RNA sequence: AUUCAUAAUAACUUUUCGAAUCGCAUGGCCUUGUGCUGGCGAUGGUUCAUUCAAAUUUCUGCCCUAUCAACUUUCGAUGGUAGGAUAGUGGCCUACCAUGGUUUCAACGGGUAACGGGGAAUAAGGGUUCGAUUCCGGAGAGGGAGCCUGAGAAACGGCUACCA
RNA sequence: GAAACUGCGAAUGGCUCAUUAAAUCAGUUAUCGUUUAUUUGAUAGUUCCUUUACUACAUGGUAUAACUGUGGUAAUUCUAGA
């Protein structure tokens, strides 16, 4: 239908952000970014649904506009920026770190994080290609180019990053047994090592994880980002560590801290 | 007919009614650009040179 | 006039938008809801900023009489308010003027009109005069 | 999985891009030229990537109808070669050549008071009936066709023509 | 800071359900079959010339709006000459 599509009905908006119902009828819709539309969370939903720093969403371009917020080490100044997993929020004012990062229950999660770690992200690499002149580049998932990466880095390999900087420090090869965090699909929030792959030439591999509660479970290869060693993860991880519970032992859990 | 008359040496303009479809006659089949003599139309414009340049029918 | 009590909860200081939020939640036995105005100068005389840079609304009265629960916000300085509240708002109060203009749509209107002109129009004017021997 | 990414040779081109732009601050440096340097960020720029897209596209799934049995090539129907055209695959179009393609496992034709879907109504179960209509997709702007601009329209609160 | 030029937008949105029966649409695929403003991240030492009497780089060319002024038509977001 003759071009680029500019609005979101609150309804088709994804349901991650927690949005109400009612209360209008458009969500916002992100802009183009780093991160892909449904898989984001645009500034305008942080500052205020989250943070509740902003009641409106006329308040959250006032917060903006003097340039408190900024991602990934840049300021940033659009109301529907897309932030994404892996990404850093830094409010200097209120002296306040954030790292984007999933829940259990699939959704991105306020987490604070210290000072240091503020400083640099993971990436996965998803493709490494051969650029013009000969120089070789990786590409991570948040759309981040970074030419003459190391000969060894291959494709769905994690891969930390200066920020400060826009240089790689170290990486982490996808292989048996590597701390995982799953980003998409159902066990969207789930962590937990690798156990194998199943290979599948000519479509969508299988890789095979289980977690610190010798609990397993599969997804495609696509949504697996490597983060560490079993134990060693290279970023914090939220309150819970990915672990998932069964809803009676969330009931038990919710009802064993009832005692005022 | 009503002319429109400019001396781009000054940048002065006035207009002149003409009647008499003798002395309007002096432009006819005449182009815009066509050069046109002076004291056909008038005997204050003996000597002066038109250039046609446009101008409004009626309507 | 019955002790009334002001209480707030849920409270955030919020620096980067230079105000502290929260909940305004107040009880008034034998006392029909309190009102604003008393809100803001009362808040006041808790928050030591005065009340020209205390906001207040949001509130509606409990079922069945004795309480209304609210919103407020305390800015840093009336510098701030001023700038960083709605300005229906600062109407309300009493820190700046409704500058009350022509109908919505007799702006409108004013906007299409103003479309048939190209240029200042004056020019059109004094054409328009000429008219006036035809 | 490639004639891939990338590079090398010989040339080609009515030669693409390679900053004649704008805002803040005015500082260093010695051979004292108003010399030579120089801060923060705007807008732009070619190529690649990314993001918002788009366009085509594989597999399977539609209501009634035989008082519709053969259908498809007129003036492409089905395939092959080459080209042309396209953003690009492709009978998309053209030229040559061949005679193919679908069908009782219902083609083809007709009807639909037919936009499709998420869904709605009815509660033993199996079902029956409905969905113009809050969300996704498609299509249209009185009817047809054409097209300008532009990244994107065969656009109608754009233009052009014909019809009403 | 009007007007006007330049840039961007007007292809979103909103409405309707006429057409449409392998079409659309759904679920599922493919691009080793293409275009892609924008956002984001990367990306440019080469431009002249038989290569000493040398090319504006301390920066090359006009032609136009608005405007001024002379006009036309019953009449429109009509516009002509200077
Ligand atoms: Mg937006
Ligand atoms: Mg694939
Ligand atoms: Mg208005
Ligand atoms: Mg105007
Ligand atoms: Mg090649
Ligand atoms: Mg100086
Ligand atoms: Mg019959
Ligand atoms: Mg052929
Ligand atoms: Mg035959
Ligand atoms: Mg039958
Ligand atoms: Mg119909
Ligand atoms: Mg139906
Ligand atoms: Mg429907
Ligand atoms: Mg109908
Ligand atoms: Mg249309
Ligand atoms: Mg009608
Ligand atoms: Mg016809
Ligand atoms: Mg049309
Ligand atoms: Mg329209
Ligand atoms: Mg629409
Ligand atoms: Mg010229």
């Amino acid at each position: 239908a003759r071009g680029p599509k500019k609005h979101l009905k609150r309804l088709a908006a994804p349901h991650h952000w927690l949005l109400d119902k009612l209360s209008g009828c458009y969500a916002p819709r992100p802009s183009a970014g780093p991160h892909k539309l449904r898989e984001s969370l645009p500034l305008i939903v942080f500052l205020r649904n989250r943070l509740k720093y902003a009641l409106n969403g006329r308040e959250v371009k006032a917060i903006l506009m003097q340039r408190h917020v900024k991602v990934d080490g840049k300021v940033r100044t659009d109301t529907t920026y897309p932030a994404g997993f892996m990404d850093v929020i830094t409010l200097d004012a209120t002296n306040e770190n954030f790292r984007l990062v999933y829940d259990v229950k699939g959704r991105f999660a306020v987490h604070r994080i210290t000072d240091e770690e503020a400083s640099y992200k993971l990436g996965k690499v998803k493709k490494v290609q051969l650029g013009k002149k000969g120089v070789p580049y990786v590409v991570t998932h948040d759309g981040r180019t970074i030419r003459y990466p190391d000969p060894n880095i291959k494709v769905n390999d994690t891969v930390k990053i200066d920020l400060a900087s826009g240089k790689i420090t170290d990486f982490i090869k996808f292989d048996a047994g590597k701390l995982v965090y799953v980003t998409g699909g159902r066990n969207l929030g789930r962590i937990g090592t690798i156990v194998h792959k199943e290979r599948h030439d000519g479509g969508f591999d299988l890789v095979h994880i289980k977690d610190s509660l010798d609990n397993t479970f599969v997804t495609r290869l696509n949504n697996v980002f490597v983060i560490g060693e079993q134990g060693k993860p290279y970023i914090s991880l939220p309150k819970g560590k990915g672990i998932k519970l069964s809803i009676a032992e969330e009931r038990d859990r919710r009802r064993a801290q009832q005692g005022l | 007919m009503k002319l429109n008359i400019s001396y781009p040496v000054n940048g002065s303009q006035k207009t002149f009614e003409i009647d008499d479809e003798h002395r309007i006659r002096v432009f006819f089949d005449k182009r815009i650009g066509q050069e046109v003599d002076g004291e056909a139309v008038g005997d204050e414009f003996k000597g002066y040179v038109f250039k046609i340049s446009g101008g409004n029918d009626k309507q | 006039s019955d002790a009334v009590t002001i209480r707030t909860r849920k409270v955030i200081s919020n620096p980067l938008l230079a105000r502290k939020q929260f909940v305004v939640d107040v009880l008034h036995p034998n006392r029909a809801n309190v009102s604003k105005d008393e809100l803001r100068e009362k808040l006041a005389e808790v928050y030591k900023a005065e009340k020209d840079a205390v906001s207040v609304f949001g509130f509606r009265t409990q079922f069945g009489g004795g309480k209304s629960v609210g919103f407020g916000l305390v800015y840093n300085s009336v510098a701030e308010a001023k700038k960083f509240e709605p300005t229906y708002r600062l109407v309300r109060y009493g820190l700046a003027e409704k500058v009350e203009k022509a109908s919505r749509q007799q702006r409108k209107q004013k906007k299409n009109r103003d479309k048939k002109i190209f240029g200042t129009g004056k020019r059109l004017a004094k054409k328009v005069a000429r008219r006036n021997a035809d």
